[PDB]
């Protein structure tokens, strides 16, 4: 079978260039066009363009037929996406996706749809700096079903790792899609509800894990 | 270029029913080259079917593409629990492709009255300058659900930003949050804080409310 890794994720800067790889393993590479589509949060896929390795025929999507530019290495068999002039409305998944085929080599006639995806690429532009969370406690209201939780406020880039009790909590556990405020940092809330009985015995910790910013924290939430 | 419209916008379906996704084109795909993607949250788009009628191989056989020209049809005869994601029309039959904005399929259950909490900011956060109200909605059906915030009765507007968790795997009521942010100065300036939930479930709106500081 085929299949598409690409670079890591990365931040950087308004008005700077970014270049994101994509390596196939197995199967051909040479005779199956290979395009770039990304993912703004929450909205819809976007096509960027793409090119045929073996006749080097770049086709780009007009709103990108200035600031693109999609390449396809044959002796690594990896192809690169390079993206110029950042802006804070680019930041998006950026996935590397190729056509399948009917039978391997380079005969296999190509179905043109995009069968084979990339783990996607987060590429965050921003004019912020990378920023650990602040932990605050949403403690349970004094006055079963009672809702507690975690408020991860202030900090950048995405993702933050929600658990409880360090994993030994799932049940009516939601951890919300963090939304970006005016300062140019994410926040988000992570609630749970559990018997109003249960507030003054059982201990209630959130930790809190930003990969980007190498910060963790375990919260205590308890009553006021 | 053209330009694909899908519909419906969103699906309320149950486990089991048929489901029928339309994609209207601007103009007459060439060659009848039309694909179907699914998207699950978190993951890369998968794709169904290609040649518009066209089944990869791996693929249930649940799925099955139809229609040519200007109007394409993707049919799942049976939905079942794990088919409930984000579903993408693309046509390549010419240089220039072009994606839909995709159809969100989801699973339709007897509306659920929401659970309305609110937390008032805390006491480090209030100490480090800057202020914020957190009211939840807790594990509602449908997801059209409104919040207004009121600050010693005023409908307060222009703060506040709200998320919706995406539907549950296991009783598919949706989650909303919505957080209220002011400074300190600001904070102190009032004393009824209150949110306000509309929603189908609740005949009359449920106002959830504290007074600063008791
Ligand atoms: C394998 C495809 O591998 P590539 O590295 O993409 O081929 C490019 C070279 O030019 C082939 O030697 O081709 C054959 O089996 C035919």
């Amino acid at each position: 079978q085929v299949q598409l890794v690409q670079s890591g994720a990365e931040v950087k800067r308004p008005g700077s260039s970014v270049t994101v790889s994509c390596k196939a393993s197995g199967g051909s590479f040479s005779t199956y066009a290979l395009s770039w589509v990304r993912q703004a949060p929450g909205r819809g896929l976007e096509w960027m363009g793409g090119v045929i390795p073996l006749l080097t025929i770049t086709n780009y999507a007009p709103r990108f037929q200035g600031r693109i530019t999609i390449t396809a290495d044959r002796s690594t068999s990896t192809a690169y996406l390079e993206l110029n002039s950042l802006r804070p409305e680019d930041t998006a998944v950026y996935y590397c996706a190729r056509e399948g085929t009917t039978g391997w080599g380079w005969l296999g006639k190509p179905i043109g749809a995009f069968a084979h995806w990339g783990q996607g690429t987060l590429v965050t532009v921003s004019s912020a700096s990378t920023k650990g969370p602040s932990v605050f406690p949403l403690a349970p209201s004094s006055k079963g079903t009672a809702a507690l939780g975690c408020l991860v406020k202030d900090y950048f880039p995405e993702p933050v790792t929600v658990s409880w009790n360090s994993g030994a909590l799932t049940s009516g556990v939601h951890t919300f899609p963090a939304v970006l405020q005016s300062s140019g940092l994410y926040s988000l809330s992570s609630v749970v509800t559990v018997p109003s009985s249960s507030l003054g015995t059982q201990t209630y910790i959130c930790n809190v894990n930003h990969k980007p910013s190498n910060t963790k924290v375990d919260k205590k939430v308890e009553p006021k | 270029e053209i330009v694909l419209t899908q519909s419906p916008g969103t699906q309320s379906l149950s486990p089991g029913e048929r489901a029928t996704l339309s994609c209207r084109a601007s103009q007459s795909v060439g060659n009848n080259k039309l694909a179907w993607y699914q998207q699950r949250p978190g993951q890369a788009p998968r794709l169904l079917i290609y040649g518009a009628s066209s089944r990869p191989s791996g693929v249930a056989d649940r799925f099955s593409g139809s229609g040519s020209g200007t109007d394409f049809t993707l049919t799942i005869s049976r939905l079942e629990p794990e088919d409930f994601a984000v579903y993408y029309c693309q046509q390549y039959g010419q240089s220039l492709s072009t994606f839909g904005q995709g159809t969100k399929v989801e699973v339709k259950r007897t509306v659920a009255a929401p659970s309305v909490f609110i937390f008032p900011p805390s006491d480090e956060q209030l100490k480090s300058g800057t202020a914020s109200v957190v009211c939840l909605l807790n594990n509602f059906y449908p997801r059209e659900a409104k919040v207004q915030w009121k600050v010693d009765n005023a409908l307060q507007s222009g703060n506040s930003q709200e998320s919706v968790t995406e539907q549950d795997s296991k009783d598919s009521t949706y989650s909303l949050s919505s957080t209220l942010t002011l400074s300190k100065a600001d904070y102190e300036k009032h004393k009824v804080y209150a949110c306000e939930v509309t929603h189908q479930g609740l005949s009359s709106p449920v106002t959830k409310s504290f007074n600063r500081g008791e």
